[PDB]
């Protein structure tokens, strides 16, 4: 296979998605920090250059009316590639888009906690997007581990899907933001709650025909500043097992993550509009909205009736191996460092990526 | 927080 970057209309095929109804019938959030002011002109380049269907959107102020909600240039990225990928994955159509801005003028994280609040609250988005994290050792510092985790179990409840990537910084989330730290290992909030899914990184490899070839896991090495740019996954120090990850045997106490994972190498990445321009775009900020659009065509073809799918993905997954692509090389640190992937759920990577119509079939025959 |  060839490592480059993808149109993200292309993950449909990679996936195996093609066959999966469009997601038309559901409505999918994305939270940001900030407008998106520009990020809404480059999905109007994006669906006019595709020759798509416009998508219908709408931004939410989740805060005060007089909040600062101008755009974030550096974030105006993040929200194209987020929603590019989102649309391009999801077959070309989601019901809407809806952009949940985070107030920037708010103490501490209150801003980013209301907007996940108010997605949780309206109750519209079936799936949520979080390509965003920071330390989970900081977020529980201050609080706002524990104020954010209580509106994720009331999305879990109700039935939504927050998608949360899982880092790039490797093992070393908690190390000045990746850099190498020898054998200390660390992970991001909010992957690690138990109520969210969790969504790692791949390097994606594809034959000369498009199709799918194979994946390793996401590790580009240190930047010139010496950062490392891998995959985040191990194990949260302070969130519990939920129940449904006791199949993965031999592994502590606690939330292990991720639980899937999609692209994320910058050298296999997405290509995306960015105020204008084309740029090939990575991370785990990728991954988590591969899997929303994914995703969301599973929920159209389900009525949106697909709760929240963490214990399914466990049962269904280690009884039925082909419903993914079992990542097995790679490892996310450096220097000898870090977790390695291997058959089945790992650290780096977890159960892989979904074959998409492989689960629909499943969920035909199992439900989810 | 950061943009991942
Ligand atoms: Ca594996």
């Amino acid at each position: 296979g060839t490592a480059k970057g993808h149109n993200p209309t292309e993950f449909p095929t990679i996936y195996d998605a093609s066959s999966a109804p469009t997601a038309a019938n559901t409505t999918v959030g994305i939270i940001t920090i900030g407008g998106v002011s520009q990020t809404l002109q480059d999905l109007q380049q994006f669906t006019s250059a595709n020759g798509l269907a416009s998508v219908n959107t709408q931004t939410i102020q989740t805060g005060s009316s007089n909040g600062d909600y101008s755009d974030d240039q550096q974030g105006q990225g993040e929200w194209d590639l987020d929603s590019q990928s989102i649309v391009g994955s999801a077959g070309g159509a989601v019901q809407q888009l809806l952009f949940y801005m985070a107030d920037q003028s708010a103490s501490g994280n209150t801003g980013l906690t209301q907007a996940f609040n108010q997605a949780v609250s309206d109750n519209v988005a079936k799936v949520i997007n979080v390509s965003l994290g920071w330390c989970e050792a900081d977020a529980n510092a201050d609080g706002t581990l524990q104020a954010e985790d209580r509106i994720f179990a009331t999305a879990a409840a109700q039935g939504q899907t927050f998608s949360v990537s899982s880092g790039d910084e490797g093992v070393y989330e908690c190390n000045n933001r990746g850099y190498p730290d020898g054998s200390t290992y660390s992970v991001s909030w909010p992957a690690s709650s138990p109520n969210v899914i969790a969504v790692g990184g791949t390097t994606l490899y594809t034959t000369s025909a498009g199709a799918y070839s194979n994946e390793t896991v996401w590790n580009e090495g240190l930047d010139s500043n010496g950062k490392l740019w891998a995959t985040g996954g191990g194990y949260s120090v302070y969130e519990s097992k939920p129940s449904w990850q006791s199949v993965v045997s031999g592994t502590p106490g606690r939330r292990l993550l991720p639980d899937i994972s999609f692209d994320a190498a910058q050298g296999t990445g997405a290509l995306i509009y960015n105020y204008g321009q084309l740029q090939q775009i990575g991370g785990t900020s990728l991954a988590s909205p591969i899997f929303v659009g994914l995703w969301a065509r599973l929920q159209s073809a389900n009525s949106n009736s697909l709760g929240f799918p963490a214990a399914s993905f466990y049962s269904a997954i280690s009884s039925t191996p082909s419903l993914v692509h079992d990542v097995k090389s790679g490892n996310n640190g450096y220097g000898g460092y870090g977790y390695n992937a291997g058959t089945g759920w790992d650290y780096p990577t977890g159960w892989g990526s979904l074959d998409i119509a492989k689960l629909s079939a499943y969920i035909r025959s199992n439900g989810f | 927080x950061y943009l991942y």
